């Protein structure tokens, strides 16, 4: 019945803000509300950032392999069809007998 | 030049071998010099 | 100058030519899509089983039922020639009496079964 | 056939000794009376023409020729053309009865595959060939189709050809992958690992050389020495020292014929001598191999360089490695050789995309560095696509 | 159009898509012309009420004119399984049909006869034989002397009424006693 | 062993060769060029046989 | 065609006038003047004035000036009417250099250096270093940062390292939606 | 004049876009039939595969389906009496139990200890010197049975039958196949 | 016999019909594929000579007849008209050398063909009817002159014509009038490869490409071919490879592989020297020289080591074949390269040497030049080694990365625009076959 109803990626990111929005305003909240210890128990987890190393860098090294397929994914689109299509047609278009 | 031989790089060089002998043998005899 | 606007303003119709498309163009590109649905959709589960015996031709072959039926029927869209299997057991439609799947298990109609000591008991010598 | 085209290779090659021109032909000249061997050895003496092959009774007769014996008759046409008759009218009507009384088939085909070896024997690139056609026209048995092994391999290395008959061997060996069987696969696989070692076979067929001895060699297309001396050379320059020293670390076939033929008595041996890791005895070895090797025999003058200097490479890859360290001194110097000279070819190996030798010439010292994952990722990838290129333009030139 | 079509293009509902593909004629009435390029698309699609709402607007849309080649789009669609469907394209030839006949164009024979067919058909619904016994009367309203007329070049403009019947008409499965209204675009030879 | 070199660079003045590494990357496009070799092969035959 | 007229200076004009766009310092419309001359070697080799700016390129291009440098002060045509740019070329030269000791050299006696741009005064030099902004202690010019690094431009491209990848997904994915 | 002369090559370049849309319309409609065609067929009775008893006159074939027993029932109109077969793999129409369409027939060896197998494969090569014998058997066997008429040409009746006789098992089996 | 001759022309004005019908599509390739054709029957004899009689008559049919100047004479104002022009086409088609030897009678007839009732009305109408090289192939040959004095003034036909180009660079409209454009470029390209610097080739590169689709991949890439030979002196290497990288197989020629792909090939070889990369000419030497690489070969032969003396021994010897061809402006550069190229190879290994080993290489050539010509080879990196003479201690670097970084992955964007390539492609090879089961 939901099926009935409606009718990849993206909106991962798309709570990119959504936290981070009341976050900050949060202790501002907090901040200004009562102008607790949580609050700093959420902090010493932020420098969990700038972080990045050169191990960071090793990820294109997995990312090269990563594209390999890249031409492969469509070689086989870059081989087939229109080849046979055409074949197709010349047998069509050369069928046109009589 | 023929058809096909192993190619590339590229053709090399030339007088080595012998080259190579003739100073393997002063190369040794450098050696028997010393 | 002159014929065009007899003419050339013909063409403003050639213009909307294509804006009659690439708009009806998605049409059947979703008109595809909830329909792609449900041509996957017409599978379902209480079916009778059986053994496929030869494809008569792609989207046609003769299977073997279980009840002893044996007959042209219809099949996947799913398999082919590569995915569909030589024999199986087959998963059959009832009335519409068509193969609904291959079936990878099992063992033990009759026949009666298999005689299995997985790991025997003896030693040899 | 056999001794012919490595005679006629042996004197084509002739620089060291007459006797290398001499001792050949010599055969060649009793040889070409033995057989009528004239109108392959009409080119085979315009072969070697033109350089010391110089001196013939019908093409050329030169001073500059060292060689006289690249010398003819017309007689030997009349000897020929006797002997080709001679056979030819035979087993004409020999075939034309065998066409006659329809006689066998393979028995038809019999004298046809008699037919043939004639033009081995003449050294007609022919007749055989159609015969071989008109043998296997004839043939109900791949056993047929084997001679157009043995044919077509007669076609080939007669001239120490190329292609079309290891193409052919491709052909009549894809027929049946029976493969003669065992045996034929060896025939396929030697002369595979003949026509591939031209120029190359080198990590290739020469595994495959190597593989199968001693099954097989051929007298007429090849000798036993020979395959072995191949095999060796090649799959010892080329292969797995671990493999090598698995395999050409001795095997009853090199134990049978180790120094046998005296001849090898280097090519792992004393490689088994570099393989012994000295610096100089093998490095003399090398020429003491080489013109006892490579110059001597067909594809193994021809790719030359190739072993030199990479055997002369191969000293330097895993013997001595780049070094990864000591001061090239100590390599150059301590070793007795030319510093600068040994440094140069040494050094000529830093840009041959070989090395990961890091070398000083002022402080004669030599590094390394690992190799990254470099390999052969991408770097061959642009080929391809272009490869398609080829393609996404041919397949654009497909249209209309 | 734009919209309407994807609207068309762009609805759950079918009959709203129909209906949208049959309103189209309308601001496509003062070209008849590309209709059948037109609707040659949605002459071709899976569902019936595309199909269906095919039929009347380029069916109104020539139905005071000719193009057999219109026409003759939809006799498959006269086959379309759905007798609604043919039932639709029934109607919409005749509402072209009319005056348009024998030899002139032959086809009204078999299209008559089809309803007549049909008529016959005991297989063929009372889907199928409403619009072809209508699409008959159609052809023979007015004692089949009589045309339909709708921006008319007579008087080179629009008049409603003519319009009134067709939209009327157009929900009629859904509520019957209406097409009467049709009788407005009937017009005197 | 590795296999296999022996080895690095020995040292008069001193007395002593070097070191390295073994694991050097993936097997990867070496597995993926023989593809990239081998597809075009055929399908050149293939638009052979389309021509 | 012009035969119908020709004369000498021109050849010295032009060579003065190429010198003039070697000194200018455009390479291509230099050379490729060089192409839009009309006889080429058969005008240039005869002509030592013609013949100063390519050999000097040759020398100047790469950056070995050591001949040529010589060469423009004692050029005939440097003698006669060319000193004009052979000052600027001078310093032209050395800018240069100086990027290539830069290039070739952190920390360079101020001898060297001087002896590399041909200076008789280091202080000379010194200036240049210093106007070149070199880090330098007594004796020896000093590189500590032979570059530019950072700087403003070139920023938001590359590192593009996802985002026009991610676009490239993003268009790849494309080229997969688009494929529709 | 020639104002709105080029006004055209607007909308004459205006052609593809057109047929684009009208590559796309192929390009799309024909997968929505067709993904839609599937539809129908979906809903389906079945079909009778059948093994033909036979025919007759009636132009109803007389028929044993295999788990059913025999019916003798008319045929589709797409096919003759006459192309027709006993034991005929056929599409029957299900619940009409006439031909829907004919399907490949299967057949036929049996067993029983009688069973065929048919041209047998070996070369007689393989068990070869006894080949005065293959030549007495194909004298006996190959030649009547390659060119029979040789010998009816002499005008005899060549051996219908044949004997061999000696040491038993070469596989002497092949004997008889290869020549076979 | 003349007819069969004319019988194709017949044809033709058949399929010129089919063009008087409508594009053209078909006449102009075939056309083209007449203009292959163009080569068979030929002769003028009673071809030319009927022509008049088949023409007969139109006044610019008698004129053309001033370049029948013949005995034909016998017998025989719509169908006449672009056939005739057709023929006009012909008129040039006539002339290759072909039923001809000067065509400076016909480069008068040129104009008076091209000016008068032709380069006129034909926008969309003439579809690259005009062969603009066919129009100046002929002056092509005269240019062989030397002869003419230029000529004139200097040499204001050649001048004018480049204006009458430009007076088609100007009906160039972009309305398709495009195809035969860049010829005139390439005319002007090479007119500068005449005498000129083409650097208004990027006033050229403002306006176009040719394009882009209806134009013969030939002039598409012998557009790419001269494009190349601006960044020759440009002094851009791989974009003008690249051209030659969009130029060579790729229109698809072998008959003019032979003469003119050299051309082509030697400025290739050319790119990789100017890159210092010498790739194997061991196909190069194949189908090259004879006339064209081995020079570039006993460059490479140099270019592989860079003996400045033996190198310029090549030149020495090949300077005139580089003359000939205009490549001796290069490799002059490439000299000391390639002496660059060694000294990367001569142990930067080491992660230095002392100053005097590497000054040694130059102290097997040149002293404290060594400073500069180290610099000179610091210069423009071609090594990444360092130095300081206050040391004396030639320092050269790692070269060493874990490459980790995107340089792969811009070879993949690389593929990745091919991700597309025909994959794309294939969608616009999509369109013909379907879209013309349609009609």
């Amino acid at each position: 019945g939901v099926e009935h109803l409606l009718r990849i990626r993206l909106t991962n990111q798309l709570k990119s803000l959504k936290g981070l929005q009341s976050k900050l305003k949060d202790v501002v909240e907090y901040l200004d509300k009562v102008i607790h210890t949580i609050l700093g128990k959420l902090q010493d987890v932020f420098n969990l950032n700038n972080l990045q190393k050169a191990l960071t860098v090793k990820t294109n090294d997995e990312l090269m392999v990563i594209y390999i397929s890249n031409l492969v994914r469509s070689i086989i689109a870059f081989d087939d069809l229109i080849e046979n299509k055409i074949q197709n047609k010349k047998i069509q278009e050369q069928r046109v007998k009589d | 030049q023929t058809n096909i031989w192993e190619e590339n790089w590229d053709d090399v060089e030339v007088d080595d071998d012998f080259t190579n002998e003739l100073k393997a043998e002063l190369d040794r005899y450098k050696r028997e010099n010393q | 100058y002159f014929k065009l606007k007899k003419l050339e303003k013909e063409y403003e119709l050639l213009t909307l030519q294509e804006d009659y498309i690439k708009d009806e163009q998605r049409h059947l590109k979703r008109e595809l899509k909830r329909a792609q649905e449900e041509v996957k959709r017409i599978q379902s589960v209480p079916l009778v089983i059986g053994q496929f015996l030869e494809p008569i031709d792609q989207n046609t072959g003769i299977v073997s039922s279980t009840t002893g039926m044996s007959y042209v029927v219809r099949i996947l869209s799913t398999l082919d020639r590569e995915l569909l299997k030589p024999s199986m057991s087959v998963a059959l439609h009832r009335h519409s009496n068509a193969l609904v799947d291959i079936l990878p298990p099992d063992s033990d109609s009759s026949i009666s079964v298999m005689g299995e000591n997985e790991k025997p008991d003896v030693t040899y010598a | 056939n056999y001794e012919v085209s490595e005679k006629a290779f042996l004197l084509t090659q002739s620089k060291v000794s007459i006797e290398q021109r001499k001792e050949a032909a010599e055969f060649v000249l009793a040889k070409i009376k033995e057989e009528e061997m004239a109108p392959y050895y009409k080119y085979l003496c315009e072969e070697y023409l033109v350089n010391n092959g110089q001196s013939d009774l019908e093409h050329d007769e030169k001073s500059d020729s060292l060689n006289e014996w690249i010398k003819f008759d017309q007689e030997l046409y009349n000897e020929l053309c006797k002997k080709n008759e001679s056979k030819i009218k035979e087993l004409n009507e020999k075939i034309q009865k065998l066409e006659e009384d329809d006689e066998g088939e393979l028995e038809q085909a019999q004298a046809w595959i008699n037919l043939g070896e004639y033009y081995a024997q003449i050294g007609d690139k022919d007749n055989a060939e159609k015969t071989l056609g008109k043998s296997l026209s004839k043939a109900i048995s791949t056993g047929a189709k084997i001679d157009v092994m043995l044919t077509i391999a007669r076609l080939g290395f007669f001239y120490n050809d190329q292609l079309y008959v290891k193409e052919k061997l491709e052909a009549v060996n894809s027929m049946i992958e029976k493969g003669g069987d065992w045996e034929r696969r060896n025939r396929y696989k030697t002369y595979y690992g003949i026509h591939c070692l031209a120029v190359r076979n080198f990590k290739e067929a020469a595994k495959l050389l190597v593989d199968s001895l001693a099954t097989f060699t051929s007298i007429e297309l090849t000798s036993y020495e020979s395959i072995a001396t191949y095999a060796s050379v090649t799959g010892l320059f080329t292969l797995e020292r671990t493999d090598l020293k698995s395999k050409v670390i001795d095997s009853p076939e090199l134990l049978s014929l180790i120094s046998t033929t005296a001849a090898l008595q280097s090519i792992s041996s004393l490689t088994i001598s570099l393989y012994a890791s000295d610096y100089a005895s093998y490095f003399p070895y090398l020429l003491e191999t080489y013109a006892n090797v490579l110059i001597p025999c067909k594809y193994l003058n021809r790719h030359a360089d190739f072993f030199v200097r990479e055997m002369r490479r191969k000293v330097y890859a895993q013997l001595l490695e780049s070094y990864k360290t000591l001061s090239l001194k100590s390599m150059a110097s301590a070793f007795g050789v030319s510093v600068a000279f040994l440094d140069n070819d040494l050094g000529k190996f830093i840009p041959n995309k070989q090395l990961n030798c890091v070398i000083d010439r002022v402080n004669g010292i030599v590094e390394t560095n690992r190799p990254d994952n470099k390999n052969a990722q991408y770097h061959l990838l642009v080929k391809q696509g272009d490869g398609l290129l080829t393609k996404l333009q041919k397949y654009g030139a497909a249209v209309r | 159009v734009k919209r309407l079509l994807h609207v068309a293009v762009s609805d759950s509902n079918d009959d709203v898509r129909r209906a949208a593909v049959i309103a189209l004629g309308f601001v496509l009435l003062r070209d008849y012309t590309t209709v059948p390029r037109i609707v040659q698309l949605l002459s071709k699609s899976h569902n019936a009420h595309v199909r269906c709402g095919t039929a009347f607007a380029l069916g109104i849309a020539c139905a005071g004119k000719g193009l057999q080649s219109a026409i003759d789009v939809l006799d498959p669609l006269t086959k379309d399984p759905v007798d609604f469907v043919r039932q639709a394209a029934m109607i919409a030839l005749s509402m072209i049909l009319i005056q348009q006949t024998e030899k002139l164009n032959p086809q009204v024979a078999d299209i008559n006869k089809n309803f007549l067919s049909v008529i016959t058909n005991k297989h063929q619904e009372g889907l199928a034989k409403f619009g072809a016994c209508v699409a008959q009367g159609i052809m023979n309203a007015g004692g089949r002397n009589v045309t339909i007329q709708l921006e008319n070049a007579d008087t080179g403009t629009l008049d409603t009424k003519s319009v009134v019947g067709l939209v009327m008409f157009s929900q009629f499965w859904y509520w019957f006693p209406l097409a009467h209204f049709l009788s407005l675009s009937f017009t005197p030879t | 062993i590795l296999d296999k070199i022996f080895y690095g660079v020995l040292d008069q003045g001193n007395g002593w060769l070097y070191v390295y590494e073994t694991p050097n990357q993936d097997a990867t496009y070496d597995s993926a060029l023989e593809l990239v070799g081998q597809l075009n092969k055929v399908v050149d035959q293939l638009f052979e046989k389309a021509s | 065609n012009h035969k119908l007229s020709e004369s000498d200076k021109k050849s010295k004009l032009i060579s003065l006038y190429l010198l003039n766009l070697l000194s200018q310092n455009n390479t291509t419309k230099f050379h490729s003047e060089l192409q839009y001359l009309d006889k080429h070697i058969k005008n240039l080799e005869d002509d030592s004035l013609l013949s100063y700016p390519i050999k000097l390129d040759r020398w100047l291009m790469e950056g070995s000036y050591q001949k040529a440098w010589d060469l423009l002060q004692s050029g005939s045509q440097n003698i006669s009417e060319f000193d004009s740019f052979t000052d600027i070329l001078k310093s032209a030269i050395r800018d240069e250099i100086a990027k290539n000791t830069e290039l070739s050299y952190d920390f360079l006696p101020l001898s060297n250096i001087k002896a590399l741009l041909f200076f008789n005064n280091e202080k000379e030099t010194e200036k240049f270093a210093l106007e070149r902004n070199w880090p330098i202690v007594n004796s020896k010019v000093y590189f500590n940062n032979q570059s530019k690094e950072k700087a403003d431009y070139e920023d938001e491209m590359m590192h593009e390292e996802d985002q026009k990848t991610n676009i490239i997904e993003k268009a790849m994915d494309y080229a997969i939606s688009i494929e529709n | 004049e020639q104002k709105i002369q080029e006004t055209e090559l607007k909308i004459r370049s205006k052609t593809e876009n057109v047929r684009r849309l009208e590559a796309q319309r192929n390009a799309l409609n024909d997968k929505v039939r067709f993904i839609k065609d599937e539809l129908r067929l979906l809903q389906e009775p079945g079909s009778y595969v059948g093994e033909v008893i036979k025919i007759v006159s009636d132009k109803k074939v007389l028929v044993k389906v295999q788990p059913e027993g025999k019916y003798i029932v008319d045929v589709a109109k797409d096919i003759n009496v006459k192309d027709l077969k006993a034991s005929q793999r056929v599409c029957l129409r299900s619940d009409s139990y006439m031909l829907h369409k004919v399907l490949e027939n299967k057949a036929d060896p049996l067993v029983s200890l009688m069973m065929v197998e048919k041209v047998p494969d070996s070369t007689y090569d393989m068990v070869g010197g006894l080949t005065k014998q293959i030549k007495e058997i194909k004298e006996v066997i190959e030649l009547p049975v390659k060119h029979p008429e040789l010998f009816e040409s002499l005008g005899i009746a060549q051996p219908k039958g044949v004997i061999l006789y000696g040491p038993p098992g070469t596989g002497k089996t092949l004997l008889a196949r290869a020549v076979a | 016999m003349a007819s069969t001759a004319v019988m194709m022309d017949v044809d033709s004005s058949g399929v010129n019909d089919l063009h008087h019908s409508e594009k053209k599509y078909a006449e102009e390739d075939q056309v083209q594929e007449l203009l292959k054709v163009l080569n068979e029957i030929s002769k003028t004899t009673l071809t030319l000579d009927p022509r008049y009689i088949w023409r007969s008559l139109k006044d610019l049919s008698s004129l053309r007849n001033q370049e029948l100047l013949n005995a034909e004479t016998l017998c025989f104002k719509t169908i006449e008209v672009t056939a005739e022009i057709n023929c006009f086409m012909h008129l040039l088609v006539q002339l290759f050398l072909w039923d001809s030897k000067e065509l400076e009678q016909l480069v008068e007839f040129n104009r008076k063909v091209v000016i008068p009732n032709l380069l006129c009305y034909y926008n969309l109408r003439s579809l690259n009817l005009i062969n603009a090289k066919l129009w100046f192939y002929i002056y092509l040959s005269h240019e062989t002159l030397a002869r003419s004095s230029e000529e004139i003034n200097s040499d204001n036909q050649n001048i004018i014509l480049r204006s009458t180009m430009m007076k088609f660079l100007k009906i160039a409209s972009l309305k398709h009038d495009n195809e035969t454009k860049a010829m005139l470029i390439n005319l002007i390209l090479r007119d500068f490869l005449n005498n000129g610097e083409v650097d208004s080739a990027s006033d050229f590169i403002s306006k176009l490409e040719y394009p882009h689709t209806d134009v013969s991949s030939s002039l598409e890439a012998r557009y790419f071919f001269y494009l190349s030979k601006i960044n020759a002196i440009q002094l851009d290497y791989s974009t003008a490879n690249e051209y030659i990288i969009a130029a060579i197989r790729k229109a698809p020629h072998n008959s003019k592989s032979l003469g003119f792909l050299q051309q082509s090939n030697k400025l290739h070889c050319c790119i990789q020297l100017l890159m210092g990369d010498i790739p194997e000419l061991s196909f190069f030497h194949q189908s090259n020289m004879q006339k064209s690489l081995l020079p570039y070969y006993h460059l490479t032969k140099a270019v592989k080591l860079g003996d400045l003396k033996k190198f310029t021994s090549t030149i020495t010897k090949y300077k005139q074949l580089l003359l000939k061809d205009d490549t001796y402006q290069l490799c002059v550069r490439l000299r000391s390269n390639v002496i660059k190229t060694g000294i990367r190879i001569i142990s930067l290994t080491y992660k230095k040497i002392s100053l005097r080993d590497i000054c040694l290489k130059l102290n097997l050539d040149s002293e404290q030049t060594v400073e500069y010509m180290v610099s000179r080879a610091i210069r423009d990196g071609v090594i990444e080694a360092k130095i300081n003479h206050e040391d004396g201690f030639i320092e050269t670097t790692e070269l060493l990365n874990i490459y980790d970084s995107e340089d792969p992955q811009q070879v993949f964007d690389e593929r990745i625009k091919f991700a597309n390539q025909l994959h794309d492609e294939y969608l616009v090879s999509m369109r013909y076959p379907e879209d013309k089961k349609t009609q």
